[PDB]
RNA sequence: GACAGAUUGAUAGCUCUUUCUCGAUUCCGUGGGUGGUGGUGCAUGGCCGUUCUUAGUUGGUGGAGCGAUUUGUCUGGUUAAUUCCGAUAACGAACGAGACUCUGGCAUGCUAACUAGUUACGCGACCCCCGAGCGGUCGGCGUCCCCCAACUUCUUAGAGGGACAAGUGGCGUUCAGCCACCCGAGAUUGAGCAAUAACAGGUCUGUGAUGCCCUUAGAUGUCCGGGGCUGCACGCGCGCUACACUGACUGGCUCAGCGUGUGCCUACCCUACGCCGGCAGGCGCGGGUAACCCGUUGAACCCCAUUCGUGAUGGGGAUCGGGGAUUGCAAUUAUUCCCCAUGAACGAGGAAUUCCCAGUAAGUGCGGGUCAUAAGCUUGCGUUGAUUAAGUCCCUGCCCUUUGUACACACCGCC
């Protein structure tokens, strides 16, 4: 065994993560072991800010290129079962996942 | 190796090789309707679903072409030997699909014809197929040394809101002809509203279904039951 | 082959737009390095989304 | 000035009365969630925007038909 | 600066008001938010209030880089 | 009575007071000539700063658990006028703040905190705000 | 037929060795990843391949400044024949699908 | 494809003898390209600007007109808004507005969070009189933390709720609404999105988008070196700093937010803490795919502590003298910075004219963008935070209606 599993789920779409993040707290609770839920880090705004004009001219008009990209992430104690089975369902959309091993 | 590059860094870098791809991937498979990809990455692995229409073009000798292409993604956005797999599906319903029908408008001007009777052909389809609306527009010079600017709709069509972002499909391709070169632009509407399956919020917000009384009979005396 | 030599390492010599190889109005930050006009192609594709 | 109703609502609001007189009342939080019951209204501002006449329309109907 | 004081005075007032009210009794509590609320200067009311953004084509929110004319 | 409880802009009135009045610190030679930050217009003018500045130096850090020089340079600050030019902020002399931390050190008022940094030492923890209880009790007013 | 015999002899290989040859566009590489014994960068490498496609013995794609040379099915002879290479060949297209 | 010299700028065999190798490349014609930050934005695509965040635009069926057309699409009240109701030859519909998204504020209501905070504990302590106190006890920063406290009071970000002209009193055709007040965020916190239809608006120099045209080796192909784009009797355009004492410089205290950061597509950061130096800086060493390190982001105004005395003075702070650092292979054409030194006009601006109503103007730094070097540029961000309109069409310009019109390149017309 039992070591120190930190899973750091990092993706744009807050909906289509928080299926994910659901389904780690809800696969490992059906196996049960511990948790400490998902924590919520400060959405990192990507924010660029552009002229709409190619070239020069017109009144000076610029779009607010936005990305978010919002991290959970969930502790965990488990064997290399739990995670290697928790880790490879849940996946599918625009969301990557880290696995740390313990503690740093 | 131990970059780690930054979840600030790093969805920009696969934004990039989305677009990168997505270009590419229409600019050589066009004549047979890109319609898009959606990158699927893995254990192991990148998948990466090419979501277009004729396959029979995109497998071409016994599966040539498809071998080009995987050999290509590996050779340049650095995928090693059998990291990834290119996986060409058909597209369903290619009616409601934008690029893969502007798409066949660049090819059907560029076979020869008249812009009217091919547009119509197209419009005609789109709808045909089952949507909301749509439109086409033809500018661009048109048999004259100036500029015309043709546009031929049909059905509905919203033309603001966020509700535009999830519902209309916008579509951009130029053509480049014996004289110059015409804008095509595809705008299809879609009737995912009525039934995606779950349609994605469905409403259009402007509009509310009040389902009906459906029963509400009888005031009459009063009665008891017993069960 | 000899000669075709400078500072090609920092200065415009060296950056250029990924996607065209134009030298003017780059996107440095966050490592796209695409012109500003190559934004609003390759944007929506990338991930920036206009909000507000 | 800010607010007279748009005929999304004012439609809405006067079909669900038509249909449901004897589940509305005259409380706004009452029949403001039987429209999450009997209707599909997708917003918050427009499912709670409706049972504005909802109210303005009972208020009308005791005074006068 | 400034802020930090209508910050730490509304606390102090609703703390206060929480105290009376949560063991001690009402009366009091009520007594208080009277002799607070009869002069607020928000002092159990949050000021709603936040600085606008500002937006392209002015130093502010609202005003705008002068406009050049023949 | 801590440094907090005496009102603080007269603690360093005294402790400036106090380190003349032991006559050991370590006063220098760059003193009658120094700018104190690029940031200034003119050398100043009580001939006195560093006793009254290695005051100020050292309840800073009383009240704060670790300081580097790149942190003191930094809290004395101000704005500067590039002139025609808007005021940017300028980090305060290192040289000055860093003799002030050494010579603070001489008399054992500071120590070098574990993790990089000085602190105060509970020797000069006494000093610092013993006259505190003396400031107080100059008189109430 | 041409250039620094070396290094464009050795290009002619590597293509015939592989399905598909991807490049970028850039004079200034002094390498290209996969053979590059030794220089041969964009030039060497355009400059055999921007020929065989005008000829008639390669075909291309462009997409974001790269070069994206394909092994045409005629090529297969001017480069083996170039090459003296086996009369089977077998360039890199065998392809075992299922 | 050529290691010493004539040269040339160049160790450019680019060329004037010598010749020593790769060795089927080479060279010379012809056609033809291939580019070109060449040409043409009245040859075009896209993208943008705008008429124009202005209320407008459109169709099905009716009804009117032989028919272009017209009503529906409107006297009036209303409304930010053909938005609504109603009068109603129209009835019921569609795009724009609205609804939506993002955002911004009430949520001791929930789910939680060593990559937040933590909170307050429990306070178990170190702990020095840090301070109070004879001592018990206490006020308090720091830490000793850790944690198998405990928790979300603020932090964070998920689900939520709510606010909806919702109640009451006026006003109102007593409809649509408007106004006041209650509870409370009172119906409006601020953008993005934005129709029909336009316009030789701008853009070929953002586009491997490109029509045609030129040009095409002596090349407008690509560059090296330098130079220019910076030049100066004058003219205008956006900025900053001042004109000072509600202020100037002299002590000190002390309050963030949005970001940003290395290790990035080809050679390159963010920076904590040691010495050295005045300082630029220098030289030591440390954390940092970051909510951890920078970093309780320790700021300026601001706030507080002394000078000064209304002197073009200490404001101001130009123009030059001289040093010293740094970036850069190189700064001459003061690169950027520091250190000295000189030390200007301006004592509130003549004719005009833009900006805007609430956390608003203004000041004020600070980030971002631009960056090797670096901003008086913008775009965001708080912070300090006013005066005053809360209405009208008086000027300018916009919407509808009626009307006149010899205008329809539309009055910048026609004559």
């Amino acid at each position: 065994a039992i070591h120190r599993i930190r899973i750091t789920l990092t993706s744009r779409n807050v909906k289509s993560l928080e299926k994910v993040c659901a389904d780690l707290i809800r696969g490992a609770k059906e196996k049960n072991l511990k948790v400490k839920g998902p924590v919520r880090m400060p959405t990192k705004t990507l924010r660029i800010t552009t002229r709409k004009t190619p070239c020069g001219e017109g009144s000076k008009t610029w779009d607010r290129f936005q990305m978010r990209i919002p991290k959970r992430l969930i502790d965990l104690h488990s064997p290399s079962e739990i995670v290697k089975q928790i880790t490879s369902i849940s996946i599918e959309p625009g969301v990557e996942v880290e696995v740390t091993i313990a503690d740093a | 190796m131990a970059v780690q590059i930054s979840k600030k860094r790093k969805f920009v870098a696969d934004g990039i090789f989305k677009a990168e791809l997505n270009e590419f991937l229409t600019r050589e498979l066009a004549e047979d309707g890109y319609s898009g990809v959606e990158v699927r990455v893995t254990p192991t692995r990148t998948e990466i679903i090419i979501l277009a229409t004729r396959t029979q073009n995109v497998l071409g000798e016994k599966g040539r072409r498809i071998r080009e292409l995987t050999a290509v993604v590996q050779k340049r956005f650095g995928f090693p030997e059998g990291s990834v797999e290119l996986y060409a599906e058909k597209v369903a319903t290619r009616g409601l699909c934008a690029i893969a029908q502007a798409e066949s408008l660049r090819y059907k001007l560029l076979g020869g014809l008249a812009v009217r009777r091919a547009c119509y052909g197209v419009l005609r389809f789109i709808m045909e197929s089952g949507a909301k609306g749509c439109e086409v527009v033809v500018s661009g010079k048109l048999r004259g040394q100036r500029a015309k600017s043709m546009k031929f709709v049909d059905g509905l069509m919203i033309h603001s809101g966020d509700p535009v972002n999830y519902y209309v499909d916008t579509a951009v391709r130029h053509v480049l002809l014996r004289q110059g070169v015409l804008g095509i632009k595809v705008k299809i509407m879609l009737p995912w509203d009525p039934t995606g399956k779950i349609g994605p919020k469905k409403p259009l917000p402007d509009h509310v279904s009040i389902v009906e009384p459906k029963d509400e009979i009888l005031p009459t005396t009063p009665i008891s039951e017993q069960k | 082959g000899f000669y075709w030599s400078h500072p090609r390492k920092f200065g415009q010599g060296s950056r250029s737009c990924r996607v065209c190889s134009n030298r003017h109005g780059l996107i440095r930050k966050y490592g796209l390095n695409m012109c500003r006009q190559c934004f609003r192609q390759y944007a929506k594709d990338i991930g920036f989304i206009k909000l507000d | 000035m800010g607010r007279v109703r748009t005929k999304t609502v004012k439609k809405a609001a006067r079909v669900i009365i038509e249909k449901y007189y004897t589940r509305l009342g005259n409380d706004f939080h009452t029949n403001k969630r039987v429209c999450e019951e009997i209707a599909i209204i997708p917003s918050k501002k427009l499912r709670n925007k409706i049972a504005g006449y909802v109210t303005h329309l009972m208020k009308r109907i005791q005074r006068g038909p | 600066h400034v802020a930090q004081i209508y910050a730490i005075r509304q606390s102090i007032s609703k703390a206060l008001v929480a105290y009376y009210q949560k063991y001690v009794d009402e009366a009091s509590k009520k007594e208080i938010k009277d002799i607070l609320i009869q002069y607020d200067r928000t002092l159990l009311v949050a000021d709603p209030r936040r600085c606008e953004s500002k937006k392209f084509g002015g130093p502010g929110a609202r005003a705008r880089y002068q406009k050049s004319y023949r | 009575v801590t440094v907090k409880d005496v009102n603080q802009q007269e603690f360093v009135r005294a402790l400036a007071a106090f380190l003349k009045k032991s006559g050991k610190l370590k006063v220098p030679e760059w003193v009658d000539t120094v700018k104190l930050a690029k940031h200034k217009e003119l050398a100043p003018y009580d001939e006195n700063w560093f006793y009254t500045r290695a005051a100020s130096t050292a309840r800073h850090l009383y009240l704060r658990g670790g300081a580097g020089v790149g942190s003191m340079t930094k809290i004395y600050g101000g704005r500067q006028r590039n002139g025609v030019m808007p005021s940017h902020f300028s980090r305060g002399s290192k040289s000055v703040a860093r003799r002030v931390l050494q010579a603070l050190e001489g008399l054992k008022m500071v120590e070098k905190d574990q993790d990089g940094g000085r602190k105060l030492t509970p020797q000069g923890q006494r000093d610092l705000d013993r006259i505190a209880g003396q400031v107080a009790a100059a008189n109430k007013k | 037929m041409l250039m620094p015999k070396k290094n464009r002899i050795a290009i002619y290989e590597l293509l015939f060795k592989e399905g598909v040859m991807v490049a970028k566009k850039d004079v200034h590489m002094p390498k290209h990843p996969e053979l590059a014994d030794k220089n041969v960068p964009n030039l060497h490498v355009m400059k055999a391949m921007q020929s065989l496609k005008s000829r008639g013995y390669v075909k291309e794609q462009f997409a974001w400044r790269h070069f994206y040379w394909y092994l045409t099915n005629e090529g297969i002879q001017y480069l083996r024949d170039y090459l003296h290479l086996p009369p089977e060949i077998v360039p890199a297209t065998l392809r075992r699908s299922r």
